[PDB]
């Protein structure tokens, strides 16, 4: 029951070089061939490359070998991938993924993915980092928040704190035409506790550090 | 390196059929491959590994079978939760490579979605854009049209609409559409409305406000 | 015989796991039926020669007479032994010791198609393995050995088969005896040629010996250089006995056997086959008691070439000692204990656990 | 796959009947083919079977020379025919099927893993007849039914509403009456409160007369 | 031909017990015996393949034993819906043969009739024939008894029952007598009424109606 | 790499028939190794454990042959060379066609000799 926990989302301007951490928790990084997949939008997942410690080997795929180096600094139990000289096709969720690896051979090399991270969603683009404006989709009944605004993705929304889970709808963000993301969170609610309950979304836009909690009424 | 062939790209079948999925290799990889599940927006779940093993907790009714250049993976009775994209993936030699992926739909009884319309914030307004919502709730099938009216105005191409990946549990979809448009010319008309055509519905469902209040 | 049962379509597909154990075996039988197949498209000097599987190759060639099978495949129908007449008249015992074909027919075959090429009991396809093993080794012998081997080895005839054979064989119950409490002998002197593969049964035979001269006196002479005990170098003169060998008494003369490394003893008892005999008069034994006897005339060989040699006989050493060789005989609990001197001189075992000539 | 016999029918003393038994969804290649007979009130009989991939059919002792079994590989049908009919030929015709993949030369059949539903084949001299189809009418728990009365041969079906009212029904054995023809009788008990407000309709089907009547009651 | 004697042939049991069935060969059939399970009116449906094998969802409470000349079907804890004829047969040689077949009841408690009559319809007797109906439902044990009385006279030997087999899911049986007579001397009466006695009953129960 | 049978050209210049009879490498590897390690270093499946000791067995029971002749031996046995490896290498072989015919129908006097 090893945890994969990569580092934050972030988005990398072209040509520059991006750094993946990915921590184990609750197992040492000898005991695994530790794998690194990245998934670009609209696409499958691919195979980077993935490093065996307890063979001392790292193997790269062709596609990336001469700009990807992966390394693991087993003090820590923390996985790294450094991917240099960044293009627009490397705006992709980077997947860190282990295999166990108790019994090993020589010319060991690696087979499956059983265990994996959360995903660090690397985006490459010139465009500064910007958070979002959250505005009121005032209203079974049915309300909403408008995330409107923000680069790069992603944006997480959870209602009351995550005490209301049941009818939420958060949509995909939207690119607008002006570059920057919107998306829309809407619940349905009964129409008799418009008055007695409260209903806040929370927004989360860890990019730019900046977390918002906007309240929704009737207006007037 | 070796080129995975997943067919078909994308099925739709109803809770309880029998589904079927193939992979193909450009070489023999004898039987050293693989298949994940993918929800959206999530990481891949390892299904089957060794081409045949059956990965801990995953239902019985999911299968793996093949060798060589030709691989299948099978569900015996496909129920709701089981809709994702699956990927095959090989590792017979390197590079590692996926397949395509196959995009499994649930056919489900038709669902008329409800409809609601959200207007423009006064706050959104003073920024100087104004976003006006509609919403189709809780709807089956996929498609469904959403064109913008100012009061009698056919509305083209100032809007972007988005749709939910099909819900978990009970099949349905969702879509929010949204009009942007500017301060200028959102307080130049009164009466704006979405409407909505979809094969739940006998007749179009229209939802309206006008800004007065 | 060995009945087998042709494998006709062999569908299964599947990469299952205890599929393809039984798929993989299967065509391990199928293969090992094909191979089969496949296959059938001093003084020794003076002996003669013959052809050790003469008789039993020309039994093997009556099997192939038109129905021959047949009758055996009848014969052996209901029990697994039974006594069959051949078209040429000759009766031969026949023994189905391995019944592939109802296995695979009525056993294997339903059971692997229950389960669409599936089998949900790792014991069957085990089961199977060892079923099939012995046709294995059969064919695995039969394949590097061309065809006849020799000794006839537990897969070819188990120990219990062989000892059934020995009791159902036309011989006295002396000789029955003597094969049953020597069996690992019977199979050294014993051929296994293999035969058919036609209808559904292989077929080899295996030619046993049979011993038709039983405790009769038999004695081995061991002989060794006799030379001269002059000082100078080469002006020595030497003379062996070559008469060596074994020597049983056979049908009112004595039967030699010159090459005694083709002689086996077991305890007391020497078994010999007489294809490597000369047939020579009793009065050969006088050669032991009066080599210059008038009534048979001892052989001998003549050299100068006088070397120190020890021969090891049945109950000590004789050493032939000449030159500057040191020759000794030793006890384990003393060493040395006797230093030979030059001529040909003899010890007994009783005293003696060693004897040393030279760098011997 | 699914094996699907011919229907029931009625033959006239010392004629011949054939059988049919569709294999849907596979090949006749796959399979020994067995037919399988049960009289009234007796066990199951085997009257033989044929293995189409070795090109060979068995036949029991008792029926050979009056029996021929078939396989149709374009049609994926296998025939039975029994010639000579005579009272004690009345049986339920069974066919049935054993996985024949991997074979050897010498395979014969083993078991019977597969069936068809089976064709009832009664031999009489008589004509064949359909049935009329009276009401139950009713007057804790309410019972209701209808009776089929006065058909040859057997058998009869009935559905009550298409199929859709299965908890509490009884279908009894037919009797056979003194006129030679065989009566039925369908009940099922339905809570009272719903006696007035759902229908219930008995679908009769006697395919050997192929009559079939929905009668409302 | 090689003759299969099966023993017993029938036995009751409680729900719940341990029963054991008996096939033996006239001649050696080494380990080639098939069980087979037949509910009445249906197929035969295979349990059972050489001697041992437990066919794909046959519940495990089911297994076979035995080789040579002597076989054993064995049940671990009979259940409701295994009432069946039950059959082996021998596949060691040709023809292939069954035993004559073991049928199995269920022994439970005694629970009473449901009695019903039911008149001839208004349809039946423009025909010219008057079928009059009395039903036994759901009632335990296999043992009833259903005597006709046209007004208060008893009738006899006029009428045919007809009875089913234990039902699949609750064990008991069910009984339905028609009494048939020309229209003429069913218009001769005016009330009909079925009387039945049984050991489920305490008092004998007499359903009537008035014409 | 590709192929279980080649010609290969040695630094000398002769020319040699070449043939993988046995890949236990790659069944180790990428068949054995990553089924155990999956199950937390248990396997599940009897029936993996008897594959394994089919593919072994033959590398074994040559160790035995080399380990008793000293390397050379002679029949050589259906465990370093099975009936059909040496029909393809007759097959394969710079040869006659009256040559291959002969070696084809006596191989047990091939591997004789
Ligand atoms: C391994 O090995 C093994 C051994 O070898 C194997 O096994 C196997 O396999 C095989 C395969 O290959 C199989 O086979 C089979 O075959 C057959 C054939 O036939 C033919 O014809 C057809 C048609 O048919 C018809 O007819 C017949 C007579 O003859 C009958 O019998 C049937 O039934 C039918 O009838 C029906 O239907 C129709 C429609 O059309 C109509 O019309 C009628 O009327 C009726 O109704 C045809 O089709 C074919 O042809 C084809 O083929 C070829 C090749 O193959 C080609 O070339 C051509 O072209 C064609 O194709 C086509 O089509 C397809 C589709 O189909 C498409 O896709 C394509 O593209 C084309 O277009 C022949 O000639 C048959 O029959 C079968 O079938 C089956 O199966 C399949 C798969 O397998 C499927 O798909 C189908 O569907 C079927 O199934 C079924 O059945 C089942 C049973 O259980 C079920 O379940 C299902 O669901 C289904 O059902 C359905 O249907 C039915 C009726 O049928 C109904 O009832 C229901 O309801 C539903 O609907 C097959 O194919 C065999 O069998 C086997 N065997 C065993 C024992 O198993 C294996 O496979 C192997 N493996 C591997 C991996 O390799
Ligand atoms: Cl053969």
């Amino acid at each position: 029951q090893v945890q994969l926990v990569q580092s934050g989302a972030e988005v990398k301007k072209p040509g520059s070089s991006v750094m993946v951490s990915c921590q184990a928790s609750g197992g040492l990084l000898e005991d695994y061939i530790i794998n690194w997949v990245r998934q670009a939008p609209g696409q499958g997942p691919e195979w980077m490359g993935g490093i065996i410690p307890v063979l001392g080997t790292v193997h790269y795929g062709p596609k990336f070998q001469g700009r990807v180096t992966i390394t693991a600094d087993e003090s820590t139990d923390t996985a790294y991938m450094e991917l240099s000289s960044l293009r627009s096709e490397d705006t992709a969720m980077y997947y860190c993924a282990t295999e166990t690896a108790l019994v090993v051979s020589e010319t060991y090399l690696p087979h499956y993915f059983d265990n994996w991270g959360q995903g660090t969603l690397v985006t490459v683009s010139s465009a500064s980092t910007k958070g979002p404006s959250v505005f009121p989709l005032a209203p079974t009944a049915a309300l909403g928040c408008l995330v409107k605004d923000y680069f790069p993705e992603p944006v997480t929304v959870s209602w009351n704190s995550g005490a209301l889970t049941s009818g939420v709808h958060t949509f995909p963000a939207v690119l607008q035409s002006s570059g920057l993301y919107s998306l829309s969170s809407v619940v349905t609610v009964p129409s008799s506790s418009l008055g007695t309950q409260t209903y806040i979304c929370n927004v989360n836009h860890k990019p730019s550090n900046t977390k918002v909690d906007k309240r929704v009424e009737p207006k007037s | 390196d070796i080129q995975m062939t997943q067919s078909p790209s994308s099925l739709s079948a109803a809770v309880g059929d029998r589904v079927t999925i193939t992979c193909q290799a450009s070489q023999d990889i004898v039987n050293y491959l693989n298949w994940y599940q993918q929800k959206p927006g999530k990481a891949p779940k390892l299904l089957i590994y060794v081409a045949s093993n059956l990965e801990t907790g995953v239902p019985s009714r999911f299968s793996g079978s093949g060798s060589g250049t030709d691989f299948s993976l099978t569900i015996s009775s496909l129920q709701p939760e089981d809709v994702a994209t699956y990927y095959c993936q090989q590792y017979d030699n390197l590079p590692l490579t996926f397949g395509g992926g196959t995009k499994v739909e649930i056919k489900r009884t038709v669902a008329a979605p409800s409809v609601f319309i959200f207007p423009p914030s006064d706050e959104q307004l003073k920024s100087g854009t104004a976003s006006v919502v509609c919403l189709l709730n809780n709807f089956y099938p996929r498609e469904a049209k959403v064109q913008w009216k100012v009061d009698n105005a056919l509305q083209s191409g100032n809007s972007q609409e988005s749709v939910t990946e099909q819900d978990s549990k009970d099949s349905t979809y969702s879509l929010s559409s949204t009009l942007t448009l500017s301060k200028a010319d959102y307080e130049k008309h009164k009466v704006y409305a979405c409407e909505v055509t979809h094969q739940g519905l006998s007749s179009p469902v229209t939802k309206s406000f006008n800004r007065g209040e | 015989t060995i009945e087998l049962s042709n494998i006709k379509e062999n569908k299964c597909n599947g990469t299952d796991a205890k599929v393809k154990l039984i798929k993989q075996e299967l065509d391990k039988y199928k293969n090992a039926v094909t191979e089969l197949q496949l296959l059938m498209q001093f003084l020794g000097f003076l002996l003669g020669v013959g052809s050790a599987i003469a008789s039993g190759v020309a039994v093997c060639k009556v099997l192939h007479l038109e129905g021959e099978v047949n009758k055996i495949k009848s014969a052996l129908l209901s029990t697994n032994k039974a006594v069959v007449s051949l078209s040429n008249g000759v009766s031969v015992l026949t023994f189905k010791v391995l019944d592939l074909k109802n296995y695979i027919d009525k056993q294997l075959l339903p059971i692997l198609n229950k389960q669409s090429c599936s089998i949900s009991n790792i014991e069957t396809v085990i089961e199977f393995q060892q079923k099939n093993n012995r046709l294995l080794e059969i064919t695995r012998e039969f394949s590097v050995n061309a065809g006849v081997t020799t000794p006839v080895s537990t897969y070819m005839l188990t120990n219990s088969e062989l000892l059934s054979l020995i009791n159902d064989m036309p011989i006295t119950n002396d000789q029955k005896k003597l094969m049953s409490n020597n069996v690992q002998i019977v199979r050294q002197q014993s051929y296994s040629i293999m035969c058919i593969i036609k209808e559904e049964v292989l077929a080899y035979v295996v030619q046993l010996p049979l011993y038709g001269v039983i405790d009769t006196p038999c004695w081995k002479l061991h002989t060794s250089p006799l030379c001269t005990t002059n000082t100078k170098e080469g002006s020595n003169i030497c003379l062996t006995r070559t008469d060596r060998g074994w020597y049983c008494d056979n049908a009112g003369s004595v039967s030699f056997f010159p090459q005694a490394e083709t002689c086996k003893v077991q305890s007391n008892r020497v078994f010999c086959d007489t294809m490597n005999s000369l047939t020579l008069p009793s009065e050969v034994n006088l050669c032991n008691v009066d080599i210059f006897n008038p009534k048979y005339d001892c052989k001998i060989m003549t050299s100068k070439t006088d070397v120190s040699s020890s021969v090891i006989t049945s109950l000590g050493a004789i050493v032939s000692c000449y030159g500057k060789t040191k020759c000794t005989a030793s006890n384990k609990n003393r060493g040395i204990i006797k230093t030979f001197s030059n001529g040909c001189d003899y010890v007994s075992n009783k005293g003696v656990d060693t004897v040393s000539v030279g760098n011997t």
